[PDB]
Parts: C-alpha cells; structure tokens; sequence
C-alpha cells in the first residue's frame, strides 16, 4: 500500500554479566574491543 | 602456586586466613569413651547433628608445647572416624575436636555467618561465555 | 564424603515465549491517516473507511516483537498482517480531573518511559492527550487534555496510558464500519514465534471514527471552563474544529477557531436534567444564548444538562460534551 | 511505485550431510547446537 508507520529494521540487545579479572588489582586503565578504544581513564576505588 | 579456581565450592579450608574463622569457640575437650582401631567413640559429641564435625581435625598434647592432629572422615551419631586409624591415640588422653566446614555458602552462613567472606562463586556464571554462538 | 557438589552449571536463560497479558485495539483516526497516507489516496477514501490497529507491552525483557492475526467475524482462518514493536503505557498513580489545557500526574509502573518524546499523540480509555513535558526520573509527565477528536472525561485511580505514536502494529486492510473481527498478538522471541492456542483473543467493532466530524473545541461558559455556578445569563462558546486543515497537528481544547468544515454545522440538545426539552440545529456561531422566549415555558431549570456536539449530513461526533450546571442568581436558589 | 506484492528478506538452506562419531555407539541422547537443546530423547536402533 504506501510506506509502513515505522520499520524494524534492527534489534538493539542489552546483557548484564558479571565476570572477574583474577585476583586483587590496583588500576584499570581502558577497555578495547574490535580494535576500537571503547572507554580511557583511571579508577583506584569501588566505583561507577 | 595457583591456588584459585572459578567453582561453587568456598576453596578455602576452615579457619584458615582467608576464611578468618575463629575456632576457639567452638573448641571441644573431652575424653574419648572407647578406642577402636578405626573408630573413637565419645557420648558428648552424641548430642550433635550428625556430620557436624565432619572435615574437623583432633589435636591433642604430646609433650610440652606440641600437639598431633589428625584429621575426622566422618561423623556418625557418638562414633568418629579417623582417617588412617586410631593407632597413636592415648586412650585416657585429653582430645581437642574442632568442626569442619562443608564449603557451601547455605552451610557457611547458616552454621558460621561467615557469608561476606565467602571466597565460592554459588551463581554468578557456570559457562555464560560473551563470544558465544546464540545467546538463547 | 563430606564437600557437596553445588548447582552452578551454565543457569540456561528462561526465553520460553509467554502470551501477553497487556495489550489493546483501538480505531485509528484521521490524524495518522492524514500523515501515512498519500492525499491523491486519501481524498478518494470514502467517509465509512475504517482502520485497525494494535497495542502491547512487553511480557518479558526476552521479546524483541510480537504477530499480529486477525479475521474477520467469528469463523475463518487468521491472516498474517504483520509485526509491531512494543509500546510504551504506565499507570495513573492519581485521578485525572475533568480540566481543560496542561495537567501534571504521575505515572506508576511505567515501561519504557526513557524512549516517550515531546509531542507523541497518548491515549487513554478514549481520550487523546499530548504529552508537553516529562521526567524520566519521578515519571511525571504533563499532558494536554481533549486534544484530536476527543473530549476530557474522569479517569480513575488505576488507568492506562498509551503512546501509540509511532508504537503500534496497523493492518493495512480497509475494513467497513460495523463489522465485527477477531484478532490476537503472538510474541516472537529468538527461541521462536508462540504458539496461537496460549494466545488471548479479544473482539472490537468498528464505528468509522475517522469518517465522524471533530466535535466542538474550547468549551467555556460564561467565561469559565466547566462552572458550576453561572449568575443568571448564560453564555455557552464553543470552537470549530476541520479535520482536514487541522491534518496531522494536534491542537487542544484551549486554542481558537481554526475555521469550519464544508457542510458541518453545530447541534445542541437541551435537557431538564432526563428530559428533553429544547433542541437548537445548525449552529454556525461561535456562541449562543438561552432565548428568553422559552425560559418562563421551561421556567427556573437550576438544573441544566448541556449536550454539545457536531453533525454534517446526519453524522454525530463518537463523543461528546455532557455536564449538569447549577445556575445562581434572582430567582434561582432563594430557599438560600 | 507501490509495495512489491512480495519481498524477498531472507534466505533457507537445506545440506545434506553424512557424518560419524566413531567407532560403535550404544545410544544417542541428544543434540545441542549454539546452546539452546535442539532435541532430547534417546534410540537404541538404526531408524529415523
Ligand atoms: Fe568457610
């Protein structure tokens, strides 16, 4: 007939996982995935 | 020198340092009613749960400051088994019996409230990989 | 031995496609119409046109979209007419008062209140709102009430709101007015699609609700917005609404005229609270008065039900405007 | 113009495909592809 209201043309997917590094660590400094830097810093102390 | 793994299990022998248990209170003196060649029998423990002191060790003095441990395989009613034998045993001696820890969390809060240094993984991932091949 | 193994294994997610518990049908108006279809199409389509759509909410976090099946009447096989995404509702925490213009209520239990924009068209029960602003965090909202071709109405405690905006699963099948159909929503999931025995089913009639004329706009007597004292004269005003110049726009009860619709006029039904009394047809002002020719015939109505409502060509508004007034002044209510 | 009276968005592919497991086997229990239990059940002779 004429142009849907809207189109699925994907899916976004949310997981929560929970995974351990090894034993006690001081410092993260990034995080890198596919060869893309994703996230650079610092953190020393539980945080968000 | 590993000495970490990912399973359900504490990993983490009772009274140990990282346990941080103290077992002084739940220290027992008593003396043993009959001695057989694989099994010590005392009616006190008799008054326990059975298994209660299963994984526990018997350390009594020898001479002086020392003392001779040996470790329980298991507890029944008023009878212990004694991993190895009884041979060794000082059949009017004074013996100190400490409990044992079975390692799951039910067991380690419920009996010692020792949860919050719970070293186990009860139910954070069994094989849940990120690189996977379907998620469902 | 002593040590007991303990459960963790690989705790399998639980996907197991369920039915949905919330969802709803609903008749789709000019306003979409207007901006999804073509106007050389449109302007060919007949006043009794009628469209269907659909709205859900998500069961479980594991559904990504759910079918849409539907037939016509009571017997035959259901046709697949396609798949929509689900859409976002939440619960009126307080009643909702019949008042005109921004209302601010708070929202309980809202799903998927991070994706609402300003400007979506909301329904509930059978009220259109505009949303003006929201806070995500409290979930409080402001919505704009008698807006499209509605009128505010009392929503209790416990209502549910929908943003159908851009939310809702069309089926692009023209179907008559009064024809009866039975239609239900399957969710899909990576597992796979559910299966139709465990899905609910559910019935609408169609009333050709976007062939109806608007009704009448802002509705303020005497100067007020639904009063209920007015000192003797009584002066009712009331707006022409178009539906086609107004199109796609959403426009409230609390602007004015936006000009008359070819061959619509206005139509007022007079009432002694269950009786009817006087009938006033083919109003074309912007206000009018109670004759005083009538007023010693009817006598003193302290009680006066007013009714306000457009017709053309013998076609009445789906709703309609309907409140008891109590009126004050020399002669009414001197037993104080 | 207007809506294609279809449209083609995917694909189905059918292999077929002669494998073994080994040497003699006793039973068959079940098949378990990208984790999800695709068949559970259990045969003792050659059949389908
Ligand atoms: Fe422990």
């Amino acid at each position: 007939g004429a142009k849907p209201k809207a189109q699925t043309v994907g899916w976004r997917y949310y997981f929560d996982i929970h995974f351990a590094l090894g034993k006690k660590v001081d410092e993260v400094c990034a995080i890198r995935a596919s060869g893309k830097t994703a996230w650079k810093g610092s953190i020393t102390s539980n945080g968000q | 020198g590993l000495t970490d793994t990912y399973c359900r299990t504490c990993t983490a022998i009772v009274g140990d340092h990282r346990c941080k248990v103290n077992l002084v209170p739940y220290r027992v003196t008593l003396t043993p009613q009959s001695v057989s060649a694989w099994v010590i029998s005392s009616g006190v423990v008799a008054g326990y749960a059975d298994g209660w002191f299963t994984g526990g060790y018997v350390e009594w003095q020898v001479d002086g400051d020392n003392y001779d441990r040996r470790f329980i395989e298991q507890h029944a009613g008023a009878d212990l088994h004694i991993l190895g034998g009884t041979e060794g045993i000082p059949a009017g001696g004074q013996l100190r019996v400490y409990p044992g820890c079975d390692g799951l969390a039910q067991t380690c809060d419920d009996k010692f409230s020792n949860l919050p240094n719970f070293r186990g993984f009860n139910a954070m991932q069994g094989k849940s990989p990120f690189d996977g091949d379907q998620v469902w | 031995t002593g040590v007991a193994p303990p459960p963790p294994g690989w705790t399998p997610p639980d996907r197991t496609p369920r039915a949905i518990t919330v969802r709803r049908l609903i008749e789709a108006p000019y306003r979409e119409l207007a901006g999804v279809i073509d106007p050389a199409n449109l302007q060919l389509l007949d006043v009794s046109a009628s469209y269907l759509a659909a709205l859900a909410e998500a069961p479980t976090s594991l559904s990504q979209s759910y079918t849409l099946t539907d037939r016509v009447g009571s017997s035959g096989a259901f046709v697949d007419r396609g798949t929509g995404d689900w859409c976002p509702t939440g619960l009126l925490a307080a009643e909702l008062p019949l008042a005109a213009g921004p209302n601010v209520v708070t929202l309980t239990n809202a799903t998927r209140l991070e994706d609402v924009t300003v400007g979506q068209a909301a329904v509930v029960d059978d009220e259109i709102v505009r949303v003006d602003a929201v806070n995500y965090a409290s979930g409080t909202v402001t919505l704009a009430r008698g807006c499209a071709d509605t009128v505010p109405a009392k929503h209790l405690a416990g209502a549910r709101v929908w943003f159908y905006d851009t939310f809702e699963a069309v089926d692009e099948t023209v179907y008559s007015q009064g024809v009866t159909l039975q239609a239900r929503l399957l969710t899909n999931t990576s597992e796979g699609q559910l299966a139709p025995a465990l899905a609910a089913t559910d019935s609408l009639t169609l009333t050709g609700r976007q062939g109806k004329p608007y009704p009448p706009g802002q509705f303020r007597i005497n100067g007020s917005a639904y009063p209920t004292k007015v000192y003797g004269a009584l002066s009712v005003s009331w707006a022409k609404r178009d539906r086609i110049g107004q199109a796609d726009q959403l426009i409230d009860t609390t602007v004015g005229n936006i000009g008359p619709e070819d061959g619509a006029t206005v139509t007022l039904q007079v009432y002694s609270g269950t009786t009817l009394k006087r009938t006033y047809a083919g109003l074309t002002s912007s206000s009018w008065s109670y004759p005083l020719a009538e007023d010693m015939a009817d006598g003193p109505l302290q009680d006066v039900r007013l009714v306000l409502r457009s017709v053309r060509d013998g076609i009445d508004s789906w709703q309609q405007h309907d409140i008891t007034i109590e009126r004050h002044g020399l002669g009414f209510r001197l037993g104080e």
